C-alpha cells in the first residue's frame, strides 16, 4: 500500500503519545472481554474468568505492551511493515493457528482505545490513517496463511 | 442473547448518549465515510461534506433509532423491523458495513465519554450493536 | 428470522436427512476435519482417523441437534440453550468455525441430494445454521 | 501458497469433467438468491427480481460462465494465480469496491455447486483441494486493497 505524508504524520505524531503499557494492556483485555473466545490462546495465563481478574492479570498486562511494541515497529517502518512481521506470521499461522479475523477484531479494539486516550485529538483523519495501519498489519500477520 | 447485565450495561451509557442524538450521529457518519470510503456510495443523493443538513439530519435518526431499540431492548426486533425491509430489500446493504458503522458508534462513544466506555459496557454495546445489525439485515 | 417458506424447505429437506444421522454427520465432521485441519484442535480427545468410532458418535449427535431444532424451528434457542454453555463458555469455540461445519454439511447435503439442495432451499438453510451457530456462541 | 502433487491432480482432474456455462450461471445465481445484498452490484443485468428470474436471467448466465473461465485460468496456472488475477483485483477493488467477504462467499458457493455435480466423486479430498483453490483466488482478488 502507499502512505501519503498526511498519514505518516498523523500515525508518527500520534504514536509519540501512546502510552505503550497502558494502552498496551487495556486493547489486550478488551479483547478477551469483548470476544471471550480468544481466551483459549491465553489459558497459560491463568486467571482470565472475570473481568477484574483480566485487567488486573501482570501476564495479560505484559503481553499488551509486547502487542503494542509490536505496533510501533509497523510506525518506525511503514513501507517494510510486511518484512517486520513475517516472524510472528509465522508464529500465529503456522503455531498458533489463530483465525485472521481475530486479527482485525484486534485492531478495531486498539482503535476505540486509541480514541478513549485521546478524545476529540482522534481526529476523523487521524482514525481513518490508523485503521489503514491496523489492517495493514494485520493482512502482514496473516501472510504465512497464503 | 443480552444478558441481564448487558442490557444494563447498554442502558446506563445511553443516558449520556440521549440528547446528543444528532451531534453523535453525524460525528459516527463523518468518521464512517473518512475511515471507510466506500459506505459513501450508499448515499449519492447526499451532500457529503462535513456538517452538511443531510448528514446532520441523517445522523439524528440513526441515534434516535438505536435510542429506541434501547427503550425497547427486550424487543429490538419489532421495534426495528420496519426499519429492516428499508435496509436489505430497498437499499441492499451489504452487512459488513454494519459493523463499519458500529465500529465508528463506539469510536465517537468513547472519544465523549472514555470513562464510561468500560471494558464489560464495551463488551455489552458491541453485543448490542451486533443484535441491531442482525435486525436490519433480516 | 426464518419465515414460513424457511421453515417448510428446512424441514422438506430433514426428511431426507433424517434417516442419515450418524451417516451425514460423520461425513460433515471427517469433511470440515480434512478441509480446515485447524478444526481439529478443539478434538484433541479423538480418534480423529476416517470411520473412527468417536467420529461416528459425535456426528450422529451433531445431526441429531439439528433434527431437534428442525422438529422445534420456531424456538431454536429455547431446543438448542443447553448447547450454548459447552461452545461459548466451556469450549470457547471461535465463532468462525460454525460457518465450517456448515458448509460442510450443505457439501454432504448437496452430494447426497443434489436436486433438493435447489437455491431457494439453500437459501433457508444456510438462514438456519446460522440462527444454530448464534445459540450455541451464545 | 504450495500444492502437493495429489493436489494438483484433484484440481486439474475434476476441472476436465465441469460445465462451465452451467456450474458458473448456477454459482452466481446462488450467489444472489442466497446472499441478495449481492444483487446490488448487478443491476446492469436487468431483471433480478426473483429466483426464478434471477435463474433464467441470461445476462447472469453468461456472466457466471465468464467468472467460472477464470476460475479456469487459475487451474491452469497454480503457482501463478496472484499476477493472473492482477487486473481483475483492479477491477473488483479499485473500481467496484467489493468487500473481499463477498469474494469468500462466491467461492464457498462454487464448492456447494461442485458438490452437487460431481456426487461421492466430489472426496473429502477433493474438496480440501477446491476449498484451498478458492481461498487463494479469493485472496489474490483482493490483493489490490493491500
Ligand atoms: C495485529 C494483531 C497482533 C499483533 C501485532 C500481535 C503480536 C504478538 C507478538 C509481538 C507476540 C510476541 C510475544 C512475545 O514476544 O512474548 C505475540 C504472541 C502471541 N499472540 Fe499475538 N498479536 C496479534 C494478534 C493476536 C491475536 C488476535 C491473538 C489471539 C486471538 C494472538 C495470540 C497470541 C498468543 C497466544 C501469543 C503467545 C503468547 C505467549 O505464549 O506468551 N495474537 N503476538
Ligand atoms: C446501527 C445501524 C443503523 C441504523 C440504526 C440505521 C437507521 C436508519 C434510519 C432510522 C433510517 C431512516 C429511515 C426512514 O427515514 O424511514 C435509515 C436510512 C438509511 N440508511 Fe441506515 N441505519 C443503520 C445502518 C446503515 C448502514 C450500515 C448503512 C450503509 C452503509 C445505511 C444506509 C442508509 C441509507 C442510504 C438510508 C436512506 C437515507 C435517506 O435517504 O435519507 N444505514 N437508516
Ligand atoms: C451446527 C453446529 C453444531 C452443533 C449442532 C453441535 C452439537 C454438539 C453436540 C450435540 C455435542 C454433544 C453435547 C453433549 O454430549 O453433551 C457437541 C459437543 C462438542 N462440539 Fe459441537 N456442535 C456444533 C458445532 C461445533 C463446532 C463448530 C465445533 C468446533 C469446531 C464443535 C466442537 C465440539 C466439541 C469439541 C464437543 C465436545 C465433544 C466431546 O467431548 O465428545 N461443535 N456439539
Ligand atoms: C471470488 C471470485 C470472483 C471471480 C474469479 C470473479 C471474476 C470476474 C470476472 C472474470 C469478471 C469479468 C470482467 C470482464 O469481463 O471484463 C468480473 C466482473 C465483475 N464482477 Fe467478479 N469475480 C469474483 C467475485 C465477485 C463478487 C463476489 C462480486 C460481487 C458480489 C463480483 C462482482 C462483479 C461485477 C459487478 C463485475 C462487472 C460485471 C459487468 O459489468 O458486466 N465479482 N468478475
Ligand atoms: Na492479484
Amino acid at each position: 500500500v502507499h502512505w501519503s505524508a498526511e498519514e505518516k504524520q498523523l500515525i508518527t505524531g500520534l504514536w509519540g503519545k501512546v502510552n505503550v503499557a497502558d494502552c498496551g494492556a487495556e486493547a489486550l483485555a478488551r479483547l478477551l472481554i469483548v470476544y471471550p473466545w480468544t481466551q483459549r490462546f491465553f489459558a497459560s495465563f491463568g486467571n482470565l474468568s472475570s473481568p477484574t481478574a483480566i485487567l488486573g492479570n501482570p501476564m495479560v498486562r505484559a503481553h499488551g505492551k509486547k502487542v503494542l511494541t509490536s505496533f510501533g515497529d509497523a510506525v518506525k517502518n511503514l513501507d517494510n511493515i510486511k518484512n517486520t512481521f513475517s516472524q510472528l506470521s509465522e508464529l500465529h499461522c503456522d503455531k498458533l493457528h489463530v483465525d485472521p479475523e481475530n486479527f482485525r477484531l484486534l485492531g478495531d479494539i486498539l482503535i476505540i482505545v486509541l480514541a478513549a486516550h485521546f478524545s476529540k485529538d482522534f481526529t476523523p483523519e487521524c482514525q481513518a490513517a490508523w485503521q489503514k495501519l491496523v489492517r495493514v498489519v494485520a493482512h502482514a500477520l496473516a501472510r504465512k496463511y497464503h | 442473547v443480552l444478558s441481564a447485565a448487558d442490557k444494563n450495561n447498554v442502558k446506563g451509557i445511553f443516558t449520556k448518549i440521549a440528547g446528543h442524538a444528532e451531534e453523535y450521529g453525524a460525528e459516527t457518519l463523518e468518521r464512517m465515510f473518512i475511515t471507510y470510503p466506500p459506505t459513501k456510495t450508499y448515499f449519492p443523493h447526499f451532500d457529503l461534506s462535513h456538517g452538511s443538513a443531510q448528514i446532520k439530519g441523517h445522523g439524528k435518526k440513526v441515534v434516535a433509532a438505536l435510542i429506541e431499540a434501547a427503550n425497547h431492548i427486550d424487543d429490538i426486533a419489532g421495534t426495528l423491523s420496519k426499519l429492516s425491509d428499508l435496509h436489505a430489500h430497498k437499499l441492499r446493504v451489504d452487512p459488513v458495513n454494519f459493523k463499519l458503522l458500529g465500529q465508528c458508534f463506539l469510536v465517537v462513544v468513547a472519544i465523549h465519554h472514555p470513562a464510561a466506555l468500560t471494558p464489560e459496557v464495551h463488551a455489552s454495546l458491541d453485543k448490542f450493536l451486533c443484535a441491531v445489525g442482525t435486525v436490519l439485515t433480516a
